């Protein structure tokens, strides 16, 4: 047992295992020990995944990065293209013109809002909706609740929640349950009576037919999705009012648009404020981890372009819950973004260090502790005292750093109370909120309305998943800005999409080295490139689950994942039901962590 | 009765996973819910750890022969094979382990049909495409990073109607959305065969639709259904938004030179 960060670990309790984290992107094992009361009094994060990118980057063409790296998920699928193409253009001084811009924002905008929604109803949903319940609601209360939850939904009649409740009554009377098979139902850590269940249920289904036309954005502007075309210097989709981009390409694009801004709006806001208010009422309120202490975003969406002071979710980093200071970040400085690998599986020639990813090493080295339990190849309990990870440990200056939307949204909501006007969105989401949790909601629930401040809402499992709603509702009304904003350059007669001044390496400078930022869907994401005689020469990524998913570092710090278990009590130590709900609301996605 | 479908995940960034619920002819919904009875699958299911393992013997029990096995993502036989770990084994044994009972293994994407981007040199961890590991069981590949939704969905649709994989090239692939090159049917072919290329980026041919053949674009070598089919219900394709085809849908895309080098000849 060891203290640190002001959490007690202890693995003198019960050892429970989860391998296979399941509703995640990628592979991820989590192991905890409990105390006698079931309260969780170690955590262990183990990314069980490893594919090397960044030593297939080396020798190649940096024009060609974006494509390989964009690889590494197609889940946040673009997010990596779109740091691989800022990186290139910040090593080689490339400007891109303003409708590049304003189509990747908007790109990054679409980005978040597929990720945020999908990630809610297919994968976190499931830790906080009974199917089993939903199946005994009536169809009458649910088209009530739906009124109160989102009055301007349309779909909420009884005959609708009734339609939907006969087809999951017949798909779970088969006896072939799929994707509910083995479930935790009728589990006590659910709350949720049956008629909003039910609701969410059929949120879950609306969800899944709505999410693959918001995607078509990407389609219009980079040929595909998953995995659409980026540039460098620009974007590919030429305009012409026989082009890839005219202005029926644009007006199919602000049809989806409009449809993104009801969706936020009237179905997956409305339901995480309610889920959350029930959860609230309950005092579910754990899996806050290192969100009290230490959070931390590049910052981005700027609303005047290459001008960092008018990001629209302005960044920095926050130390030991003080909301009155937000630190600058820079990711180019050496003494910042630092990553260890003293309990990761890879070498250093010093573990004792952090490298900055302009200096970053990826050597393999897999090779397990002396206390484990099994074999190399048939683990049953690993061994967090040596290597247990194929995450690196990302650190902000030493500090262990949760990022992500709730990270993003604290950043926003301090930013907004020094004055920053580029915020004020996000606070004014944050307060409304706060007061649907506390009063409106349990006002029409009839429930006993609560007095939380935002700073004991937000540190959370509940303020996590908040947090990433209010995004996507953000993102949303952005991208809206941003169409508008389009349309009128090119009906101004700007019609360029690509600067090609230094596509060709016989303008290069000789070598270069640079670093491009993105606020991707779970956080911050940097690539760190060096270029010498027009090749890469080192290519380093530190995505956002590898900050969030990271094992301890050279001095034994936690990271978010492992921090957000801790104290958190389990209604029965074999049913992961608690792990899975506070785990999936960071959205891990492993791949990324690991590349 | 519906038949139960096994979709495991070794080395993979889950574009075939997220393509496949992009269909809209049928609905990922559909598809789910009335035509197969997906019961192993890390993405969505409800299951995890000790509970989501007990479903694999349960099904491969029940349904002995008569299961289908989907593979998104490939096993890497460096580091011991723990370079991709499920149930604190090495994913190569859970692959072995339920494609010996399956009727048919369906290779989803790049990455399970040919290793794409983990597989592209040096390849650290020695992903390995399905077929070089399971090589006495029938696989359909279907490759593409990821392939279109409609041929994904297809591909089950033929399956689950006809219990028969459909007929396939020598690579393995279905026919019947892998016989023609993206640049048989392209509609940029009327400017390639008058000469009409785009040379730089946002230069005026580009903004008039031509070729990019002298932009890279590798259709010429490329099988796949881009140029009728299209993405996300034929919204457009990689050529048609203006960047050429990379060659996702072949062996080995990864190495054969820059994207943007044209094909010589
Ligand atoms: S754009 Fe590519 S596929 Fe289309 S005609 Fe030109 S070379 Fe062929
Ligand atoms: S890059 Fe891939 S998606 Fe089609 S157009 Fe080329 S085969
Ligand atoms: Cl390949
Ligand atoms: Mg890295």
């Amino acid at each position: 047992a060891y203290a640190t960060q002001g959490f007690n670990l202890d693995d003198r309790g019960r050892r429970i295992v989860v391998d296979p984290v399941t509703r995640i992107e990628g592979h991820m094992r989590c192991e905890v020990n409990v105390d006698a009361n079931n309260v969780i009094r170690n955590a262990v994060s183990t990314g069980t995944m490893w594919r090397g990118l960044e030593v297939i980057l080396k020798g190649r063409d940096p024009r060609d990065a974006w494509a390989f790296v964009e690889r590494i998920c197609g889940v946040c699928t673009g997010c990596h293209a779109l740091a691989s193409v800022r990186a290139v253009e910040n090593a080689l001084d490339i400007r891109i013109p303003k409708n590049a811009h304003l189509i990747r924002e908007i790109m990054a905008k679409t980005l978040q809002v597929h990720d945020h929604a999908v990630h809610f109803y297919h994968l976190h949903a499931l830790d906080w909706v009974d199917v089993m319940s939903a199946l005994k609601a009536d169809p009458k209360r649910t088209s009530e609740l739906q009124q109160l939850v989102s009055p301007a939904h349309p779909l909420s009649s009884a005959g609708y929640f009734r339609d939907i409740q006969n087809r999951l009554k017949r798909f779970v009377e088969s006896g072939q349950l799929g994707p509910f098979m083995n479930g935790y139902w009728g589990s006590k850590a659910y709350v949720l009576p049956p008629e909003a269940n039910l609701m969410a249920v059929t949120h879950y289904l609306e969800a899944l037919d709505l999410q693959k036309e918001w995607v078509k954005i990407h389609t219009i502007f980079g040929g595909k999705n998953p995995h659409p075309n980026y540039l460098v210097g620009g974007v590919p989709c030429a305009i012409n009012l026989s082009a890839p981009v005219n202005m029926e390409r644009l007006s199919f694009v602000k049809a989806r648009i409009d449809e993104i801004i009801e969706f936020n709006k009237n179905v997956y806001v409305p339901d995480v404020l309610a889920i959350g208010t029930l959860y609230k009422q309950a005092g579910w309120l754990y899996g806050g981890g290192l969100a009290a202490t230490n959070v931390l975003d590049y910052g981005e969406y700027p609303n005047v372009a290459y001008n960092k002071s008018t990001d629209q979710l302005p960044g920095g980093a926050i130390l030991n819950g003080n909301w009155d200071e937000v630190f600058p970040v820079d990711p180019r400085d050496s003494q910042q973004v630092q990553e260890f690998v003293s309990h990761s599986w890879y070498k250093y020639a010093d573990e004792s260090v952090g490298l900055h990813p302009w200096d970053g090493v990826t050597e393999p080295n897999y090779v397990l502790g002396a206390n484990t339990k099994g074999t190399r190849t048939r683990i049953e309990q690993i061994d967090e005292s040596a290597k247990y990870s194929w995450i690196k440990s990302p650190r902000w200056r030493g500090h262990a750093m949760e990022v992500g939307p709730l990270s993003r949204y604290i950043l926003a909501y301090a930013h907004a109370r020094s004055g920053n006007k580029y915020a004020e969105r996000p606070k004014e989401q944050l307060e409304y909120s706060a007061q649907m949790i506390n009063s409106a909601i349990p006002k029409a629930l009839g429930l006993p309305e609560t007095q939380y401040t935002l700073k004991q809402l937000l540190p959370s499992t509940i303020g996590r998943t908040l947090a990433r709603a209010l995004e996507s509702q953000y993102c949303g009304e952005m991208m809206h800005s941003d169409w508008h904003d389009l349309v009128a350059n090119i009906r101004a007669g700007d019609t360029a999409t690509a600067n090609v001044d230094k596509w060709d390496p016989a303008t290069w400078p000789l070598q270069a080295k640079g670093v491009g930022t993105v606020a991707a869907p779970r956080g911050a994401l940097g690539h760190w490139i060096r270029i010498k005689d027009g090749r890469i020469e080192n290519y380093q990524c530190v995505v956002p689950t590898t900050w969030n998913g990271s094992p301890r570092d050279y001095k034994g710090q936690i990271g978010a994942f492992e921090a957000s278990l801790m104290n958190t009590p389990m209604v029965n130590p074999e049913q992961p039901v608690e792990i899975l709900r506070t785990l999936h609301s960071f959205d891990p996605c492993l791949a990324c962590s690991t590349h | 009765p519906r038949t139960p479908v096994l979709w495991l995940h070794g080395l993979e960034c889950t574009c075939c996973s997220e393509s496949f619920i992009r269909s809209a002819h049928p609905l990922a919904k559909d598809v789910v819910l009335s035509m197969i009875s997906l019961d192993y699958d890390d993405t969505l299911m409800a299951a995890a750890g000790h509970q989501a393992e007990a479903i694999l013997e349960e099904i491969m029990t029940k349904y002995k022969g008569n299961y289908i096995l989907a593979v998104e993502g490939n096993p890497p036989l460096n580091q011991d094979g723990m370079s991709c770990i499920i149930g604190g084994r090495p994913f190569i044994e859970q692959l072995k382990y339920v494609a010996k009972d399956a009727k048919a293994i369906i290779s989803w994407g790049s990455c399970a049909s040919w290793g794409c981007v983990q597989a592209a040199k040096p390849n650290p961890t020695q992903a390995t495409p399905v077929h070089k590991v399971i090589t006495d069981k029938p696989i359909i590949k279907v490759p593409g990073c990821p392939p279109i939704a409609e041929v994904m969905t297809g591909v089950i649709t033929y399956m689950l109607t006809f219990d028969r994989i459909p007929e396939l090239d020598r690579q393995g692939r279905p026919k019947m959305f892998y016989s023609q090159r993206i640049h048989d049917k392209c509609y940029r072919r009327p400017h390639f065969d008058a000469g009409q290329f785009v040379e730089e980026w946002d230069d005026e041919s580009a903004r008039k639709g031509f070729c990019l053949y002298k932009m890279g674009c590798k259709g010429p070598t490329t099988y796949n259904a881009c140029s009728t089919t299209r993405w996300n219900e034929g919204t457009s394709f990689p050529i048609q938004s203006g960047h050429g085809c990379i060659g996702c849908s072949e062996d080995g895309f990864w190495d054969k030179g820059s994207f943007y080098d044209r094909l010589t000849g």
